[PDB]
């Protein structure tokens, strides 16, 4: 048993017709101190998988090293390590899920919430969640922390059920993700303006975008707000 | 509960869902959460339900008397000042969380009030368990200089976000529109997107299914 | 805790109450009468917190006696019980509540019926053919459920209490030092002075 | 302090016919007042004509199902591909549960299938391994809403033959698969109306001598 | 919350962020923390929003009644009324008020009233959770008798740093300028002050 | 729960209710609280349902091992002590079992042992165990003689469980009856309190308590 | 611990076609111990009926309070209290004790004598009015009652059919609760007459 | 520890260490038992190689395992003490768990089990 | 708690032990023998925690019987008491201690003297002319301080126990259901089968 | 405690105050918080003195054994060994370590290791109780590729502010300069840095 010290906030994701999108900001908070601004919380694994991690950053870095070891170990005595016997998103996840549940069962959790986004070899979209309790679930949209409360509602307006997936494009999906990151910057006190976004597409592969910023913000109405009830000037 | 307020060019609209709960159980599937302070000052509540209803009626009563005494239309700032001073006195023990909105001779107004007595002012607000779902919609689609139709749509979309995504919110959408020049219009069950489907069976029993020990006529008259 | 039993038969109410007064590690008395006569045909027994028990009983007694003199009239058992319930119900939300449980056995001279009321410290009143307070009910209620009949004589009621007391003397961990038994009927209240070896 | 348990809500329902059995469960998965997924199946075909659900804390439910499925696999390896009878599965599950008596699987587990005479069977489990074969059983969040309805409609409790003065009970004439499905669907619409953790979708697994079949039905999403 | 008040050659300027949070959720991103208690006596509020609003409203009432009887109150007098309320009710209050005002005789003045209800007259004052992160900056950069433009730059830079590091601070930077010329409201948006 | 077992002229009667609860929720009305160890041995269950069920099934296995190994049926004393000693090893871990091990052997005759999770083990003629034990004792003690018929003894056990089912909120459902003799145990049926109460009330004239 | 769970008990009310029904169990216990099987929880003031679950002493006290208040109402108003108006009296009387409340779950049932309109309502312990067209439930088996009612109920039931539905809702709900049962009573209420029936049920 | 397989099979199928243990028994002083109808009698011989012993304190060849069972032997005296001690411990253990003393068959079966174990355990003869 | 009394007179040790076994609100047994014979001339009585009390006594019994067989010799009462004290002293610093208090009455055949030892659950041994465990000592010690003489006969000892039991039956709150009395002397251990009405 | 490490053109400089307190009492006013784990790999220590002393000693042991086998370790490797100890024993440690080092290839490097045991490679780092007050100052004044004299001035001005406001910081400002030229110890007394 422990307590999280350096923390990452929301990770948000959704699937679209040809793949999956996943995003997370670049902040490592220390309580209410916005301590570290160059923290990458999206971990790519090979060319078909991105793991997004929120929660304790010391644990995130430990999980990061586990994933690098998985790639190394998979390539041992494996002539098809970059072909048929390369790591699938489903393998990455099931491994992580196993670890998360064993650690919670030892009363010593990895204090995180994890979203594994990717595309399987057959072309299928992979999107699944796991957290410090070892709880797992899949949904057309997934998000951690504040993203669950604020991003899912917006993302679910685009993909409300399974049948909305083939109708949704990369452009529409990405715009919806980017809008949600702006909303989280408005209302989450542990969020940063700077974020990373990753697209995994069954045709165009892994597209990793760094150093994105929330743009097109509405603030001008604030000038007209004075007082808290009766004050006029 | 999900409640929202949205200002538009010539007034203010408020809306709320209709689910009332006792823990995870749904007590009332069509509760009316939009209360009246005065004819053109309406109110939506969250938190302790008895406290929101009681505090809204007490201030509503005192506001009517004030209106009669002064021979003037009641002002939203008066409702605000009376609500917050009452709530502050009780140090949050009256668990009333309100979005209060209305029009008066000085114009249109939108405020929120928390249980400890603090108040906020804004062009769009949300409260209740569905607050974050509704706010996501408000932060995504709100703009300055909305029309009445656009504000009703936006507010209604915001309540829906709460209905579908928050477990503490559901059933229907109630709306009240308050415009500067006109009468306030309460739109009870403005949307009804959660109609229970036709059951598979009737459970009307054959008469005499229930065993009876004793039977008698009760006297009401005197 | 103390044994407080009551039973309503055809023509009387019988109240049985334990004689022990114990504080900590010592039985201080073994002849304690846990009862007060409220009026010629109304008797109340009591059990609960050390000081509160007698202070309450005597407070009620004084009030009923005051009513009797003012009106030159005896209140019905029902009226007395309702008065007692309200007094208990007041105290439960007061600063320091009366922690006292009572049984009221009375003979209604207007109805010519015996009546037994059980009232707990919260003000929970209920009219019963038989009653008990505390852990004693866990043994006696099932016993009386079996052997009780509403048309019993006073002598049969006393046999039935004997069976209740023997069960309590077998299975209760406490030594409650036997019981004082009193009968309430149309002729008033009398004590059965030879229950020790009846 | 770290709390190793959570509550993923949902509800499950098992009814056993004469030559069939069903095990149903909603597909909603929640944490607090948020939905995690509208479709996350919790009722599984474990092989050997046994269906199983372990509802409550999902991470314990998945672990248990996973272990039981593996138990079936090894039972074949160690006993010449012998079929695991429903009674044998039940006793096996008791030991899986009681093994963690001092750190329990936080679930209510129900299995269904056919016994060795071809009769429909439902077995339901206490969180630490106490079990009994039953005619029907609801489990999970809305169990307290659905069980009494099952007592009334499946086992005809409190129902008497009209005109018999409450002396002759309604006989236990047993239900068809069509009639059972109706009760299941009506139970899950009732629970969806009144329990906030229940809804989205219903998934029913039906077991016969011909194997396991699935049916899915939409539920309200608020 | 990050708030400050700075005296300068022509008077005094109050500055504040616009974020109020309940936990990690931003309940209001356009809060106005600069509160008028008299024409040219304003305050910056930190702590319980309920408490500081209740305090400011009581003070405003007292200064309105004072004015009706004895004419315009001094900034010292306003601070004393704040102090009396905060000190005498210290058990049931969580308020950090900075009081700032301009009169013709004394020019700009700043009084800070921390949690306990003590009063401290200062050339400038900083308060709120974000203030911790700018003690260094403000001490090395503050000068007396600065111009209006320099003081606006000093408050803008200081509060941008407080906002940068404090999660409890954010939104816009509001300012209120108090001089002989009157009362001027200023606002600065993220796209400006984040670039500094 | 209410469970009882008593010795008499004709052997041993064993009677139990069948209600399970979690708080005030009625989990089941059809729980078998008697376990048949072998044709001459019974055990009763009260307290933790899983703890009783699991360890008394285990007890059965241990008793069966004894037969194979010693070529002889296990004594009631020995069977009761297996469970007693197992339970004692777990003392403090939070096991919750109130148990009676009832049976007949040639050496011992009809024998009953009370065993609980505190590690208490008591030989005796009469025992009532569980949340409704007191209610059963009241009816059993005031009507018990050594020289009861098998007919009267069975009824007394049934009527004593009914008494507890009625007054104890956490007891109810149905009554399961057993009779143990030199020849072994004989099951005397499941008796639903729903019908048993009104039948007994009418025929016996008891329960004036209730609105009939 | 919980004053609402010491004595046990349930109350349920339903509307029908030109009729209302209100029912309750008869149990009065103390934890596991059953004490009385005669403890009725439905009262009436003129034509307005009130069920009350929860702590028994408050059930009694509140009955006496509303008897007292509806009596004075009738003497001043020169007419009987109506269901709508009585609901408000209960609500305001309960909220009056906001920070030291009666531990109860009252339920109002009746027919307005003017409009002939069936009316039911429920409250929480501090007076929040649950107004529902279909049904109101209260007590230790409230979850069970909600389940039975939602399943069994349909609108516009005739008095004879409504009796069956409400009786069977109460019975099956009680039998899944250790603290409810021990007999039951149902009131079928119409404009002109009111019938009271005692039900046969399990006594365990 | 030391776990050498000392008792093993030879080509002809004998375990020489067990058979050599029998030769130790052959060297041991004679011991005899006969059953009556109502008794059992155990007779042993004593050597006369060395004489000048204290018979009060010298351990006798007949040992009580419990109040109702006795054990005599032939072979290594030191080895016998280990069996006797283990037998006596098991006797009290039986009374504790079964609430009845051991049968003679069971006590014998236990001692025989101990002996057997020392024929297929590593590091022991 | 359970009553455990001991008294050494001229030629014997007499142990008196209550017959009640109570769990919660019910007396489960009224004929319980709270004693084990450790050897022909040594008797131990016990009281304390439910399971621990018998488990400990039987474990001690098994060990002393084992010794007797191995050595073909009965250990002295002093030796047995020291062994018992050491076992208790071990357990007090263990994971889950034996919460058992004992008296050991023995006749030393070598000394021809009776001997009584009081040992509590901590391993506090002491040799006394009379002893009690739990609350019973609070009544009996002063009673015995007055009436005890060291040259008393076995019969005078029994009369003196009667006086102790009567005092406990008068003033102790618990019904301990009488006592079983046993005498330990040169001829071994016998039970006084008729103490209920002696 | 106030500690920092700053990379600059020629290498890296570590800086620290010298105050250690037990409550409000200064147990040591001349503490040396700049600790050598290798020739040109040093650390700044904050948190439990017992913990950080034990950590640093074990790290120094590992790097001595590393050097014997594989030659001079990189600054990253040293940071990795600190991290391993801090992360794997996070339940029983209260250590906040800044690791700074120089080698010829990588120039100067700074790694900060906060309470949890995470690692963060930064251009400069600040830590210790006093650091909160200089987040603003340092962010506005740090530049990359500063000279030795500029960097010494930046650290001296920064820590003097941390010392000024933080009660748990004080005494002398120690520095350790790490470059190709070697290792240089600097020290600055109160009469110099308070005047800044
Ligand atoms: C009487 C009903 C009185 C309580 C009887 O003793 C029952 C025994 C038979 C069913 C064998 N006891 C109860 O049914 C249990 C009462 C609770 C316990 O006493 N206790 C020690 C747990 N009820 C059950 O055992 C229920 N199990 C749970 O309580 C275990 C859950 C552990 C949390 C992870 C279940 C069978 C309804």
């Amino acid at each position: 048993t422990q307590q999280p010290i350096v923390t990452g906030t929301s990770v948000i994701s959704m699937k679209y017709d040809n793949g999956v999108i996943i995003a997370a900001d670049n902040l490592g908070s220390y309580g209410s101190l916005l301590r570290f601004n160059g923290v990458e919380r999206l971990i790519p694994v090979g060319d078909n998988t991105v793991v997004g991690i929120s929660g304790d950053i010391s644990d995130m870095q430990h999980i990061e090293r586990l994933l690098k070891d998985l790639v190394t170990e998979n390539a041992y005595d494996n002539p098809l390590a970059d072909a048929e016997e390369a790591l699938e998103p489903s393998y990455i996840f099931e491994y992580l899920a196993t670890v998360m549940y064993q650690r919670r069962s030892k009363m010593n959790p990895l204090w995180n919430a994890i979203i594994v986004a990717g595309v399987q070899s057959n072309g299928d979209q992979f999107l699944r969640y796991v957290n410090l309790l070892g709880v797992t679930y899949s949904s057309p949209t997934l998000a951690t922390g504040f993203g669950a409360h604020m991003a899912n509602p917006l993302l679910r307006k685009v993909v409300d059920r399974e049948s909305d997936i083939p109708k949704t494009t990369v452009q529409v999906a990405e715009e919806a993700i980017v809008n949600a990151m702006r909303v989280l910057y408005y209302r989450d006190a542990r969020s940063s303006r700077n974020f990373s976004l990753a697209i995994i597409d069954k045709n165009t592969g892994l597209t990793f975008k760094k150093n994105l910023q929330v743009e097109n913000m509405k603030w001008d109405f604030a000038k007209d707000i004075k007082g808290y009830g009766t004050q006029k000037i | 509960t999900t409640i929202v307020g949205v200002k538009f060019n010539n007034g203010v609209v408020i809306a709320a869902d209709t689910r009332s709960t006792q823990g995870p159980i749904v007590a009332d599937k069509n509760c009316a959460k939009l209360h009246r302070i005065s004819p053109k000052i309406w109110c939506a509540g969250a938190g302790t339900a008895a406290d929101t209803e009681a505090v809204t009626q007490l201030i509503g009563s005192n506001i009517e008397l004030h209106s009669l005494y002064t021979s003037r239309e009641p002002r939203v700032v008066s409702a605000l000042q009376m609500l917050k001073q009452h709530l502050f006195k009780y140090q949050g023990h009256i668990g009333a969380y309100l979005i209060v909105a209305g029009v008066d001779p000085t114009g249109s107004h939108l405020f929120s009030i928390h249980a400890h007595g603090s108040t906020d002012v804004g062009y769009y607000l949300s409260l209740g368990s569905g607050s974050l779902a509704a706010m996501a919609v408000l932060e995504s689609h709100w703009k300055q200089d909305l029309t009445k139709e656009e504000a009703i749509k936006l507010a209604s979309d915001a309540i829906q976000a709460g209905i579908w995504n928050d477990l503490g919110s559901g059933s229907n959408v109630d709306v009240c529109v308050m415009e500067i020049g006109k009468d306030a219009e309460y739109l009870r069950n403005y949307l009804t997107p959660n109609v229970r489907e036709e059951k598979q069976k009737s459970y009307k029993f054959p008469r005499g299914t229930t065993a009876v020990l004793k039977e008698s006529i009760v006297n009401i008259c005197d | 805790m103390d044994i407080i039993l009551g039973i309503r038969v055809q023509d009387s109410v019988i109240l049985a109450s334990s004689k022990a007064v114990t504080r900590g590690i010592s039985v201080l008395k073994d002849s304690d009468d846990k009862t007060r006569q409220l009026s010629p045909h109304t008797l109340m027994s009591f059990a609960g917190e050390a000081g509160d028990t007698v202070q309450f009983a005597e407070y009620i007694q004084a009030n009923i006696q005051l009513y009797s003199i003012r009106e030159d009239y005896e209140l019905s058992p029902q009226a007395v019980s309702s008065f007692v319930r309200q007094e208990l119900a007041k105290s439960i939300r007061s600063r320091r509540p009366y922690q006292v449980n009572v049984l009221i056995g009375g003979y209604d001279k207007k109805k010519n019926k015996p009546e037994l009321y059980q009232i707990d410290y919260l003000g929970t009143k209920v009219e019963l053919p038989y009653g008990a307070h505390g852990y004693s009910g866990f043994y006696t209620f099932s016993l009386l459920d079996h052997h009780y009949r509403p048309d019993m004589t006073t002598e049969e009621g006393l046999d039935l209490l004997k069976l209740c007391v023997q069960e309590l003397e077998k299975r209760m961990p406490m030594d409650f030092k036997g019981v004082i038994v009193k009968i309430v009927d149309k002729d008033g209240i009398r004590q059965v002075d030879d229950f020790q070896a009846q | 302090q770290f709390n190793p348990y959570g509550d993923n809500g949902g509800t499950i329902l098992g009814i056993a016919g004469e030559d069939f059995a069903v095990l149903a469960g909603d597909t909603r998965n929640i944490t607090d007042y948020s939905i995690n997924s509208r479709y996350e199946p919790k009722v599984f075909d474990c092989g050997d004509n046994i269906v199983m659900s372990a509802n409550g804390f999902a991470a314990d439910g998945d672990a248990l199902v996973k272990r039981f499925k593996n138990s079936v696999k090894w039972y074949h390896f160690d006993h010449n591909d012998k079929k695991l009878s429903i009674n044998s599965a039940a006793r096996n599950i008791q030991h899986l549960l009681y093994g963690k008596r001092f750190f329990p699987y936080y679930v209510h587990t129900i299995i269904a299938g056919l016994d060795e005479d071809g009769k429909g069977a439902v077995y339901s489990f206490d969180p630490v391994g106490s079990y009994e074969r039953e005619q029907c059983r609801a489990g999970g969040a809305a169990a307290s809403l659905i069980m009494p309805f099952l007592d009334n409609q499946v086992n005809f409790k409190n129902q008497y033959e009209p005109g018999t003065n409450g002396k002759v009970k309604k006989p236990l004439k047993y239900l068809s698969v069509e009639e059972v499905i109706k009760l299941v669907r009506d139970s899950f619409t009732s629970a969806t109306e009144r329990h906030i953790q229940v809804g989205d979708g219903l998934e029913i697994l039906i077991v016969t001598k011909d194997g396991v079949r699935k049916e899915f039905y939409e539920l309200k999403r608020d | 919350t990050s708030i400050m008040a700075v005296t300068f050659k022509d008077g005094v300027i109050l500055g504040a962020d616009s974020r109020t949070t309940t936990g990690a959720y931003i309940a209001n991103r356009v809060t106005d923390k600069l509160t008028r208690v008299h024409d040219k006596i304003w305050c910056c509020r930190s702590g319980s929003a309920a408490d500081t609003q209740a305090i400011a409203d009581i003070v405003q009432y007292h200064l309105e009644l004072y004015t009706s009887q004895y004419g315009t109150p001094s900034t010292e007098t306003a601070a004393s009324v704040f102090k009396e309320l905060c000190y005498e009710n210290k058990d049931n209050l969580t308020a950090g008020i900075i009081v700032a005002g301009y009169d013709d005789k004394n020019k700009g003045e700043v009084y800070t009233i921390p949690l306990g209800g003590s009063v401290h007259k200062l050339p400038y004052a900083i308060a709120g959770s974000g203030s911790t992160f700018i003690y260094g900056y403000c001490d090395k950069n503050f000068r007396e008798n600065m111009s209006k433009e320099e003081t606006v730059d000093f408050i803008k830079h200081s509060l941008s740093q407080a906002i940068k590091w404090d999660g409890s601070s954010g939104g816009v930077i509001r300012m209120v300028v108090l001089t002989a010329a009157g009362v001027e409201r200023l606002i600065f948006y993220p796209d400006e002050y984040e670039q500094l | 729960t209410t469970t009882l077992a008593f010795r008499f002229q004709g052997g041993i009667i064993v009677a139990v209710d069948s209600r399970a609860t979690a708080g005030n929720w009625v989990a089941s009305q059809t729980v078998k609280k008697v376990i048949e160890i072998n044709p001459f041995l019974l055990g009763t269950m009260a307290g933790g349902a899983a703890d009783c069920q699991f360890w008394e099934t285990w007890l059965g296995s241990q008793c069966r091992l004894h037969e194979l190994r010693e070529k002889e049926r296990i004594s009631v004393a020995a069977a009761s002590k297996i469970l007693s000693n197992l339970v004692y090893q777990y003392k403090g871990a939070g096991l919750s079992m109130g148990t009676m091990i009832c049976g007949y052997t040639r050496k011992e005759g009809p024998t009953i042992y009370y065993v609980d999770s505190d590690g208490t083990r008591l030989k005796g003629d009469i025992f009532c165990v569980g949340s409704g034990q007191t209610f059963a004792y009241g009816v059993l003690d005031s009507n018990y003689k050594w020289d009861l018929s098998v007919e009267d003894a069975l009824y007394l056990g049934k009527r004593s469980i009914l008494a507890a089912a009625h007054r104890d909120a956490y007891s109810g459902g149905s009554v399961n009856l057993y009779h143990v003799t030199e020849d072994g145990w004989i099951y005397h049926g499941n008796h639903d309190v729903g019908e048993l109460f009104w039948k007994v009330k009418e025929e016996e004239g008891s329960f004036n308590n209730v609105i009939g | 611990s919980d004053p609402s769970s010491i004595n046990g008990g349930i109350v349920v009310a339903m509307t029908g076609k030109d009729c209302v029904a209100i029912a309750c169990d008869l149990r009065l216990g103390s934890q596991s111990l059953g004490v009385s099987n005669k403890f009725e929880k439905i009262f009436h003031y003129g034509h307005v009926f009130l069920g009350i679950t929860g702590l028994a002493t408050d059930v009694t006290t509140l009955n006496e309070m509303f008897r007292y208040k509806t009596n004075l109402y009738k003497l001043k108003e020169e007419r009987a209290i109506e269901p709508e108006t009585f609901t408000q009296l209960v609500s305001s009387s309960l909220y009056e004790r906001r920070f030291g409340p009666y531990f109860v779950g009252p339920v109002v049932a009746g027919i307005n004598s003017k409009s002939g309109k069936p009316f039911i309502a429920g409250f929480d312990l501090i007076g929040c009015i649950d107004e529902a067209k279909d049904f109101i439930v209260s007590g230790t088996a409230s979850d069970q009652l909600f389940g039975m009612c939602e399943s069994l109920y349909e609108p516009n039931l005739e008095p004879e059919d409504l009796f069956e539905t409400i009786s069977q809702a109460l019975l099956n709900a009680a039998d899944r609760d250790a603290l409810s049962g021990w007999g039951a009573v149902v009131y079928i209420i119409k404009k002109d007459e009111v019938v009271k029936r005692y039900l046969k049920m399990r006594q365990d | 520890g030391y776990d050498r397989a000392l008792s093993i099979f030879s080509p002809d199928g004998h375990i020489f260490q067990v058979e050599y243990a029998l030769e130790a028994v052959k060297r041991g002083t004679c011991a005899v038992g006969v059953k009556g109808k109502n008794c059992v009698v155990l007779g042993c011989e004593r050597r006369s190689t060395l004489k000048l012993q204290d018979t009060r304190i010298t351990p006798s060849k007949v040992s009580k395992i419990d109040s109702h069972v006795v054990l005599s032997f032939s072979g290594l005296n030191a080895d016998s003490r280990i069996l006797i001690e283990k037998a006596r411990v098991e006797a009290q253990s039986h009374r504790l768990t079964l609430e009845d003393p051991v049968t003679v068959e069971y006590l014998t079966r236990y001692v025989a089990g101990v002996q057997q174990r020392y024929t297929q355990s590593g590091g022991v003869r």
